[PDB]
């Protein structure tokens, strides 16, 4: 066995939905400047 | 169940998740709804 621990912080996120409803892609606003371009 | 509206009601091919109960378009309208008694999926459209 093994485990992974991560922490959450306040962020804005962009979400894409599939043909039929299920989340297939995400974009994080604060990752890098290209992502800021994509979000704006 | 507290969601009140008026219009034409038909069936739909969408399949809500068990926790999913309503659907919202960009106009924040109610597009589709799951019936409490038959758990089916229904499409809503306006008339005027
Ligand atoms: C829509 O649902 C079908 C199975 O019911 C699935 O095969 C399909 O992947 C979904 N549409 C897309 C674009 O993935």
């Amino acid at each position: 066995a093994a485990y992974y621990v991560g922490y959450l912080q306040p962020r804005t996120f962009l979400l894409k939905y599939n043909e039929n409803g299920t989340i297939t892609d995400a974009v994080d606003c604060a990752l890098d400047p290209l992502s800021e371009t994509k979000c704006t | 169940n507290g969601l009140t509206g008026t219009g034409v009601l038909t069936e739909s091919n969408k399949k809500f998740l068990p926790f999913q109960q309503f659907g919202r378009d960009i106009a924040d309208t109610t597009d589709a709804v799951r019936d409490p008694q038959t758990l089916e999926i229904l499409d809503i459209t306006p008339c005027s």
